[PDB]
């Protein structure tokens, strides 16, 4: 392999993997480059040439039964594979190669086609093809591949697994039986069911923990089920938990690192402490066993404190607002909720009237926010100055608040939208001045060049 | 018999299918096509809006659609430069996408879709698209990233700008489902998108009440994602949440639900334990939303009798631990409600003073807290409440008799909770 | 994934029983200079001190002479070459033109998409508009959906434009072609003609390559 490799044999693959006159002269140069893909060592070579590329779409495109019905109903591999050819499609299944798992689920699924029609499926078994076809089934992320490993395992009559939600650190009791039954320990579901292992106490699960209290005997089970719950660690979303997204840093340190998330982010660590913990720590709370683990863990943490030191941050205390949008509480809401939105996004502290009340603190809180904001928009929709015509009682809130607004002398901006122009005579002198700014129209359509308008005007 | 019903429903819709598929081999310039597809449209609007059993029937018929022609017609009908025909066809598709008929649209031609969703002017089509887009959402989380990678999430984050009350209808029933199905990395980019932002013109919306439920499931799951809750929270959008979940009754909500035809047993066993992790986040806005929708659902289980679902998704122990330790009316309101529906013991809420606890107390929050196993034990042995909040893991195995390791470590962090809720004026 | 099994052997035969124990705790021979005795014996399962010493010794060795540095694969997204070709009949003289020029040391962009469809000419082109040169394998047939294509419809057209329009190196590929008449084809891509094209021989694949890439730049 690595001499096909630096003689250049997937570059060489492409020509064949890229046909457009065979559909099995690619499938063939598909499983070449696929199998070459799966050896750790020239993966990045094979990768560089770009011929993988060309492996997913391709298995998408065909259809399982009929690579086996080129296969059965020609005279050539007629059964196909033979118990030792099929032993070497199943290391496909159980590669990190999306690509290779892929090209591997869609030659066992001809395969299981061929071997149901005869009646030799038992062959699946010995492999150990099911096994591996449901965990293609159970965590996968792909359409293409969990496609074609479904297919087969209900080729070769299995119970096709339902795919495992991924948030474990919130599951219940029931969501940890179902897994235990597709990883293959069905048999500790009593004991895990007995003591009610819910997702945070599994993924907290220690070796005295599953050697007493679940009656895992053994010390290969144990480490047998300990390899799955690795992969479910690995797989989890921990987005409850994690604030600082531990887990993408651990991921990039090493893949295998990301299972230590949920150990480190419940004793509350973060990124922006990881920097002081200690080998002890990280052995006795966060649970990392392997020395070599604990010690990259440890240098790359110093490493933060080093140039990406996580420093302290400042989020807008100007309880001060820049704007506030005043509207009529039933027509303008709609066009105010807009502005609000806008100006947040272009980096104006936006005080709306949230309150649907229109009441309680009569003209009270609402009155200082005005005296508050620098500018003062007004959405001028219809019907917005009818409540305020003749209200020498100054009752209305719209009223006060544009009273308030002139009083400070305020930057005030009108949003014509709908709105009729009143006599100013029909409103109370103290806001008849409104009607002097210039208001600008509001375009349904240039929301965006609108907004820009708009903001020529703030101060 | 209520299978004859279905099929005797179904010997009508499948011919009247068929014929209908022959107008959509007949290529009319809009003529044909435009009519036959309003054919179909209205024989499975019909089938979905059947006051009887309607949705086995009308399953039985987008299956169908399928199996014959497919959504394949469709799909190459929604590149047709005839306003009209994309429209008609857009209008089908959004009711047929049953999830049979979207995993097939996720392969054979989600590029068909986002194409459409360049286009965001003819609301007639900007209507269905948005509602394409709403139920694509709902897929895996390969199909959201997909959606939110080509412009679909920048599609309904648009047509919140607009005014039209069933395309945002639309778009905020689909940023639910994308924030609930997209995964950790689709909730990060829905945020960095300001997705919170544009949830805000439809929460605070004053012409619809569902709208708002709606855009505020939206903003409750994104806040429970610890990484991106700061930002959801500078949005503002989370202030409205609490205010609107007192406003409305659960019970209406459950008739514009079950009394309707759409969303008739409202939600089911996989959607159900997707509100359950609501009711256990540390917003309270999550909370409230959640025993919201918990409430709603346990007025039609009931109504209809299944309700074993609330006990195996976890929701009944989820909800009396929202009474015991609650500090907010809205939330107790509405989780003491669903307790009631569900016909199990409300609990009554903890005394916060845990020092000050006798005997009895300490009984009572063991029977709320599920170890009413171990309340014997724990009154023969006089464990009052400083005794509690000192007890070690030798006492609680060799002198209270909690063998297990797992049930000590389950007891502890009950008893961390009820550490953090405790007053300790008298000590402290 | 980094051969410690052949370093591991190269110290001493059978110390190569050690690799699945040692890449079991993710060590390479990146990070063995790193390692320590307890980890060797806790973690690796090596058992007899004499053995976990020479690993460990010669661990420090590769730190001080064969030091595993830093290393640096091309992040030049840029393609060099883009190749245009038709769909259907170009494809082979495409995908050898890209194999060639690749095993040369050249970034080649060729449309491994199956679909030509989906994001009608949009990202295709600004790979067109991304390198420096554009190869055009003349297939028979190549220009003939292009010929009276004014809607500018044709992908293959569209690319060409692009690359006249970008001024961009365009080297034609003749494998079959039949000259069309320019005024058959759209103004904006006439010009594609003017340009010299290069003979492919079927035979002599290496040579003709070794003049193509005289042309490139
Ligand atoms: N119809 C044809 O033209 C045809 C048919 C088969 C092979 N061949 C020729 O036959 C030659 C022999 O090679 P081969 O294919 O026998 O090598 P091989 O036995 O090493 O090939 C593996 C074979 O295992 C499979 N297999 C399934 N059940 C089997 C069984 N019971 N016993 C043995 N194999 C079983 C297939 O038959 C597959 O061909 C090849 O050189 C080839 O050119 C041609
Ligand atoms: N009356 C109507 O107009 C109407 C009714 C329902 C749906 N629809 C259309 O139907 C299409 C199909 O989408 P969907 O709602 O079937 O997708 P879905 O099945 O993914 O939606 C979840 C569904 O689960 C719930 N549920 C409760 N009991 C159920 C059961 N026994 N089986 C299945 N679900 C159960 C609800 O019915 C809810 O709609 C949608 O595109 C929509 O436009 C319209």
């Amino acid at each position: 392999q690595r001499r096909m490799v630096e003689k250049r044999a997937a570059e060489w693959l492409f020509p064949l993997a890229f046909s457009k006159e065979d559909e099995l002269l690619r499938l063939h140069a598909c499983l070449a480059v696929a199998v070459l893909a799966t050896n750790k060592e020239v993966e990045r070579e094979v990768e560089r040439s770009g011929t993988l590329a060309l492996v997913e779409p391709l298995v998408a495109s065909l259809d399982p039964g009929r690579f086996a019905r080129c296969l059965v109903d020609a005279s050539d591999t007629s059964q196909g594979r033979g118990p030792d050819d099929l032993q070497r499609l199943v290391p496909l299944l159980d590669s990190n190669r999306l690509e290779a798992q892929c090209i591997g689920a869609f030659y066992l699924c001809a395969e299981a086609a061929i071997k149901s029609l005869q009646g030799k499926t038992k062959v699946f078994s010995d492999i150990g093809a099911i096994q591996s076809l449901k965990r293609l089934v159970s965590y996968s992320t792909n359409g293409t591949k969990s496609a074609l490993a479904k297919r087969a395992l209900r080729l070769l009559g299995e119970e096709v697994p339902r795919p495992i939600l991924p948030s474990v650190p919130s599951w219940k009791e029931a969501e940890v039986q179902t897994w235990l039954q597709q990883i293959g320990f069905s048999k500790y579901c009593e004991s895990f069911r007995e003591q009610q292992v819910d997702g945070d106490l599994l993924l907290r699960l220690t070796e005295e923990e599953l050697q007493t209290d679940l009656g895992m005997k053994s010390g290969i089970t144990r480490k047998r089920f300990f390899r799955e719950l690795t992969e479910l660690k690995t797989f989890a979303n921990y987005s409850t938990c994690d604030r600082s997204n531990l887990a993408d840093w651990l991921g990039s340190l090493d893949p295998r690192f990301r299972q230590y998330t949920y150990g480190l982010v419940s004793c509350g660590l973060d990124r922006s402490l990881l920097h002081r913990v200690s080998e002890q720590q990280l052995l006795e709370d966060c649970g990392i066993h392997l020395g070599v683990h604990r010690a990259r863990i440890l240098t790359a943490a110093r490493e933060m404190l080093h140039s990406p030191l996580p420093c302290t941050g400042g989020k807008p205390s100007g309880d001060t607002p820049d704007v506030f949008i005043s509207y009529r509480r039933n027509s303008g809401s709609q066009l105010a909720s807009l502005l609000k939105v806008h100006l947040q996004l272009h980096g104006f502290s936006v005080f709306i009237d949230v309150e649907k009340l229109e009441a309680g603190k009569f003209e009270d809180k609402l009155i200082q926010s005005v005296m508050g904001a620098r500018n003062f928009v007004l959405v001028l929709s219809p019907g917005a100055l009818d409540k305020c015509m003749q209200d020498h009682d100054c009752k209305d809130w719209v009223h006060k608040q544009i009273v308030t607004a002139l009083s400070c002398g305020k930057n005030i901006v009108p949003i014509i939208d709908g709105f009729e122009w009143p006599e100013p005579q029909v409103l109370p002198e103290d806001m008849q001045a409104v009607l002097t700014f210039n208001g600008i129209k509001w375009s349904h359509e240039y929301q965006e060049a609108t907004i820009e308008k708009i903001i020529r005007f703030l101060q | 018999g209520a299978g004859t019903e279905v099929q005797d429903a179904l010997e009508r819709a499948l011919p009247e299918l068929q014929q209908a598929l022959s107008a959509l081999k007949q290529a009319g310039g809009a003529r044909a096509v435009g009519a036959g597809l309003a054919e179909v449209f209205q024989l499975v609007e019909e089938a979905w809006l059947l006051p009887a059993v309607g949705r086995e029937v009308a399953q039985g018929l987008c299956d169908a659609i399928r199996l014959d022609g497919g959504l394949d017609l469709l799909l190459r009908l929604l590149q047709a430069p005839e306003l009209e025909t994309r429209v008609q066809a857009a209008r089908l598709l959004e009711q047929i996408l049953v999830a049979e008929n979207r995993d097939r649209v996720a392969r054979i031609g989600l590029g068909v879709i986002l194409n459409l969703a360049k286009e965001r002017e003819p609301v007639e089509l900007a209507r269905s698209v948005a509602g394409i887009l709403e139920h694509m959402f709902k897929h895996s989380e390969e199909t959201c990233q997909r959606l939110v990678a080509a412009g679909g999430l920048d599609a309904v984050l648009y047509w919140c700008r607009r005014t039209d009350p069933a395309l945002l209808r639309h778009c905020a029933l689909a940023l639910g489902n994308c924030a609930l199905h997209g995964g950790q990395a689709v909730q990060r980019r829905m945020v960095e998108k300001r997705a919170a932002e544009w949830l805000f013109p439809l929460a605070f919306s004053k012409e619809d009440e569902l709208l708002r439920l709606h855009a505020c499931l939206a903003v409750a799951v994104l806040a429970t994602n610890k990484e991106v809750e700061r930002e959801v929270e500078r949005s503002g959008t989370l202030a409205l949440v609490e205010p609107l979940v007192a406003s409305l009754d659960p019970g209406r909500f459950a008739r514009c639900l079950v009394d309707a035809s759409d969303t008739s047993q409202g939600r089911g066993p996989d959607d159900l334990q997707r509100l359950v992790p609501l009711l256990d986040s540390n917003r309270l806005e999550a909370q409230c939303i959640g025993a919201f929708y918990l409430c709603a659902e346990a007025a039609i289980k009931s109504l209809q009798g299944k309700t074993k679902v609330f006990s195996d998704i976890g929701a009944i122990q989820s909800l009396k631990r929202l009474v015991s330790y609650s500090t907010n009316g809205t939330k107790s309101a509405l989780a003491k409600r669903a307790l009631r529906l569900l016909g199990e013991e409300v609990p009554r809420p903890i005394l916060p003073s845990v020092p000050s606890w006798k005997e009895a107390e300490v009984q009572t929050w063991l029977q709320q807290i599920g170890f009413s196993k171990y309340c014997e034990s724990f009154r023969e042995q006089q464990v009052d409440g400083d005794l509690l909040l000192r007890l070690t893991e030798e006492e609680l195995q060799t002198d209270l008799g909690m063998k297990s390791g797992i049930t000590r470590k389950r007891f502890f962090r009950e008893l961390t909770e009820l550490k953090t809720f405790a007053n300790y004026s008298t000590c402290d």
